[PDB]
C-alpha cells in the first residue's frame, strides 16, 4: 500500500512542470523503497560498528551521507 | 510520514530512536529533491515534459541498481505488492 498521489504531489513540490506518465509514479517509488533499503543498512553497519543495540541520529545521518552519495542520477 | 517509519524499520530490523527516525524522514525529503532535479534532466534532455518508464528505469541503473546481473523487472518483483507488478509487469 502506498499514497500515489502523494508521490505525484512530492514531485511537483520540487519540480510543478513535470509531468509523470501513468504508471511511472510506481517506479519512483520503488527507487525511493531501495533508497530506504540502503540506507537502513548502512545505519545499522554504522550502530553495528558501535555496539550501539540502537539506531541512532547519527548512524543515519553519516549513512545519509554516503547513500545520497550513491543515489545521483 | 508513519509510512517512512514502517518501511525503515522493516529493512532495519532492530530498534530506532524517535530522532533517528526524523533524519530519515529529512532524508528522505532531500532524496526526492535531488531526484526531482535528476527527471527533469532526462525530460529535458529528451525534449519532452514528461517522466516515462525508461527515465526511471535509467535514474536506477545511475544509482547502481539496475544492473546486468539484476534487471528493473526484478526488482519490481522482489519489491513492489501485487497489484503493482500487476500494472508494471501485466506480462
Amino acid at each position: 500500500t502506498v499514497p500515489r498521489g502523494t508521490l505525484r504531489k512530492i514531485i511537483k513540490k520540487h519540480k510543478p512542470h513535470l509531468r509523470l506518465a501513468a504508471n511511472t509514479d510506481l517506479l519512483v517509488h520503488l527507487s525511493f523503497l531501495l533508497f530506504l533499503h540502503r540506507l537502513a543498512e548502512e545505519a545499522r553497519t554504522n550502530a553495528f560498528e558501535n555496539k550501539s543495540k540502537i539506531i541512532k541520529p547519527e548512524h543515519t545521518i553519516a549513512a545519509a551521507k554516503v547513500i545520497l552519495k550513491k543515489s545521483r542520477g | 510520514s508513519s509510512l517512512i517509519k514502517q518501511i525503515f524499520s522493516h529493512y532495519v530490523k532492530t530498534p530506532v530512536t524517535r530522532d533517528a527516525y526524523k533524519i530519515v524522514e529529512k532524508c528522505s525529503e532531500r532524496y526526492f529533491k535531488q531526484i526531482s532535479s535528476d527527471l527533469e534532466a532526462y525530460s529535458q534532455h529528451a525534449g519532452r515534459k514528461t517522466v516515462e518508464m525508461a527515465d526511471v528505469e535509467l535514474l536506477m541503473r545511475r544509482q547502481g541498481l539496475v544492473t546486468d546481473k539484476m534487471p528493473l523487472h526484478v526488482l519490481v518483483e522482489r519489491h513492489l505488492p501485487l497489484e503493482y507488478r500487476k500494472l508494471l509487469i501485466p506480462i
